[PDB]
């Protein structure tokens, strides 16, 4: 813009799961990017260049990070994927606000699911906050603005 | 109505003699852990206790003939065994009765330091001692 | 029937607050039940604009 | 939490294994965590996107490790199965503790054994204290909390 | 038509006693973020605020007898809990009241300093503590 | 040239989407050489040397970066190919300028077209603005000097 | 035939009062890019001018009643907005009339440091300020 | 232990080559460890983990290193191996030692045999020792404590 | 020699195209070197080593950089090549100089043709000089000293 | 030794190429080592560990290091290798010296010729010596001590 915004103020918000406030609280979001797999083909006579063709869009994993939080209710729902195979997709929003804390711009990422959950390594001589990493795979997403 | 002075005072430790000249490391110390979560209307961080940290102690007394207090108990140290002593500090009274008493848990020493000599060093020979510790606790009552 | 589904997609905001953080929401959700309903071929368009 | 907890103060048990104060004691945990396999198919005349497919649950090793001990409990198991091919699965819980030394959650590891076992180089120019490392094989892990 | 003097003041920290020595760190500091597109003419940046930070308050009084206030509050902290309390700063008038009033919020010890010692230390023994906070507002009316 | 020129004055214009000033703003470019794909043969009876022959001429993606702008045309133009695989390449100038900002040098890419689309990752405890970042692929290049 | 003194001057920065104790920082930098050819009979490099910098601006005042502008100005700042100002510097004659100007555009405040107290601190309480901008003209007719 | 032992205290012993005190001496030893390879299965209906089976003990090469010594016997024996394929594997101890110099513990390393013998390289602008390194296969080991 | 000479004064030379002073100075000049590639053979009876055999010589390509020259003859040479393959091998000198200007030592570089050419990425925010890249192949080199 | 010699004090000496003072000198020395090939072996029933057995011994090509020489006839050696095809290979003798310049210790190297020849980078900016280096293949060595 003029003056474009900084990114250290957001928030991430879940439907299909009930709301607490400390599940909308995160450290870190990654992953909103997409790409174009591509061919390519000599075409004889041509001697400049060759053709390249787009084949599919490509959309990496969604990745939050947050401290330690024993009752959450993101986590059951992790929970019940990991251990029993039951799977039910939600869908999310990750919004970037300004000063009135409203949104600038959001993404609506559509039909995820979990992949993956850890916990950072335990070590006694050392002063650290535990700290909750979980990721998600979805199908696409479509942004507002 | 008047505060205390810093000259009188004495230390226990282990040895034959309890004056010195200087005392100093007293101190307690503890870290922070810092958080903000991206949503939080403020720009800053909260702050929270992390693990303590303790200084060394350091201990000044004069030369004396026939006195070798200092090495002797440096020269405990076995490799990983060495003769661990209570540390005992006291501020004194107008009756040398303790007033003010830091207590100091399982000190040894890390290095004994040896004076310096001058053909014009007119002047007292003053050797030191540094010690470490496991933990401080102070009594005021 | 799309009636009917939308109007019971949109009940969980009948108590939120009344501001740009609410209406955002409710706008993504109708629009993800009407992008299924195109691919479906419900409705008419080369693409959902 | 409001405050997340920190992560210097937790307990290592054993269940199977004879009991000794020196070997619930350790300098760093690590492994807890989980991941989900999965597969890719493409759909003609689907442009935006791949299906992704879970597979399979999987967990890496646990790993142990402390200073030197030489009487331990823990070793001796570790011997039978590395010298002569006796395996005798073990239970064992990961405890993250509280300010009154009770937990804030727990970790549930079912049916362990030992896959390796090794100490620290030595140098004669170095201090250093001796570091010994366990690796441990289990199947999954429940949390309570 | 006259400034303010330094020396008369008040600090409220839940203890028992408000009269210290020194006071110190009552600091408010931004972070800068610096942008340039290619195709400018000018040949240097534009600025604006990014997040904010506080600087710790150091508070120093002299020891008297009986008096343990500093090591009581230190020793409240246990593994990730410490009480905290509201810091009241003021300068003062002729009339003993508040002029210029500093407000802290979420305060608590870091760090606790004891004096030390000497044979010939015609002084007073000093000791001082270091503080944590969360915010600073200033008011002057 | 007696003093060479430096290289942060420049600016990009593209030809086909509707004009902002906004959009012509940037602060990085990259992506602008070529090279050469050869093959080797070896020849009984000459042992000093091995034969190389040139094949095809090779372009890398351009690639742009910025500060975030929420009302971007070209954005939209890439939000096309991207969502819904509408295809309409572009042609592209890339000047580098003088003091009379005027160029020095320009570069003249042909019939470009999106392949990437990305945002930095968010972080609630660091002090950055938020940046964007697109890719091109294009079939060639000319100089103009 | 004689130079100026340097204690005659005001300060134009949007706030109720023009009389300052003190300024500093009003300097201008520019970078130096270097380069040799192999070839050249020299064994040393050839120079020419890179992009420009400029340095932060500190004013300095001393506290008065009812008198927070400082502050003030300060709370304008709102995650990336901030009231910014044309702030005009200039260098008095013996009518009280500008000789030397300094002309900085776009300036708002980095840092607010407030004043230490002390019991035996007999002198004036003086706050400061420093000043971020993007650019200075010098005029001197 | 309630201390743990430090590591810069230790002896080498060989048996089957003539004894000489310099050849007990050593800067540093490396390569006490084991470790068990596994095989995977997946069990058709079983979707929470995969099974896995131990195979074989495994153990890594041994290393000493030291300054260089110009009339070993240990190298003599390591040249018979070298230079004419003449192998007679010996038997070796190390000991981790104590404040009175008498063992905390022991390693028993049975069957070595000499695969490797280097010195590293000579630099006439650097102040450094001329360093001696010599690596041993063997078939297994045990401890003593 | 007694005193080596330093590596910071050389002159480049072109032979098939027109010359300008501004096309003899470079930055940096690298790739004059060689090696040989080689074949392995065990032989039976033989334990102490296996025979190595030479196959082929091999050269690098040689790499110079410069400043931005925008009315290069050099370049224009490289443009023919790479626009419409039209490939016309140069010679070249590369000549090492004494104090009086000079050669102490030179480098005759066979029947050379252009394969890269490229120029740095533009940075807004950095205080740069535009670097220029070219990289030639070649059959073989001599010497003259 | 009681105390270790060091190793910035040797000298490097050629058979079959006629001798200067100045192609004895050397900057650095590296190669100097020796390994054993082996194959591994699985034994019904034995679960302890697999069998390893030798196949052949390995020694790495030799490396010297010198400022550049322009008249050396160890390069005149190397040339007509490289160019024509015309090898006569030669011995060689490192040597690291004592305090009386008498050998503390010898390696003779069997069979020797040259594989590599180069020079390092030029560069106007810096200020640096012009090195030269030189890599020989070789049969195996033998130590005299």
């Amino acid at each position: 813009t003029y003056y474009p915004p900084s990114s250290f103020h957001f928030l991430v918000e879940f439907t299909g799961i009930d709301a607490k406030n400390n599940d909308h609280e995160f450290q870190s979001v990654s992953g909103l990017s997409v790409d174009i797999d591509t061919e390519e083909f000599a075409e004889g006579g041509e001697n400049r260049f060759k053709h390249k063709f787009p084949v599919k869009t490509k959309y990496p994993n969604l990745v939050l990070k947050r401290g330690v939080l024993v009752d959450s209710k993101v986590i059951s729902w992790c929970r019940d994927a990991i251990e029993d195979f039951e799977f039910k997709p939600i869908d999310l929003t990750v919004k970037l606000l300004n000063e009135e804390h409203q949104p600038l711009m959001t993404w609506n990422v559509v039909h995820a699911y979990p992949v993956k959950w850890s916990v950072e390594d335990f070590n006694a001589q050392e002063s650290k906050m535990a700290i909750e990493s979980v990721e998600l795979s979805y199908n696409y997403f479509k942004t507002i603005v | 109505s008047y505060p205390l002075s810093k000259f009188h005072f004495s230390v226990e430790w282990g040895g034959t003699k309890i004056g010195f000249t200087e005392v100093s490391g007293l101190d307690l110390e503890t870290e922070i852990i810092e958080y903000r979560h991206g949503a939080s209307p403020e720009y800053s961080k909260i702050k929270m206790p992390g693990m303590q940290k303790f200084s060394n102690i350091t201990l000044k007394r004069g030369t004396f003939k026939s006195d070798n207090e200092y090495f002797q108990w440096y020269n405990t140290i076995n490799l990983n065994k060495v003769e661990r002593r209570d540390l005992t500090i006291s501020l004194l009274n107008e009756e040398h009765e303790p007033v003010v008493t830091w207590k100091v848990k399982n000190a040894w020493p890390l290095k004994v330091q040896s004076t310096d000599l001058k053909g014009d060093g007119n002047e007292v020979a003053i050797e030191s001692m540094e010690l470490a510790h496991e933990g401080l606790v102070i009594q005021n009552e | 029937m799309a009636e009917e589904s939308i109007k019971k997609a949109t009940e969980q905001f009948v108590f939120e607050p009344n501001d740009g953080n609410t209406w955002v929401r409710v706008r993504a959700m109708i629009e993800n039940f009407l992008i299924l309903q195109w691919r479906a071929g419900a409705l008419a368009g080369a693409k959902p604009e």
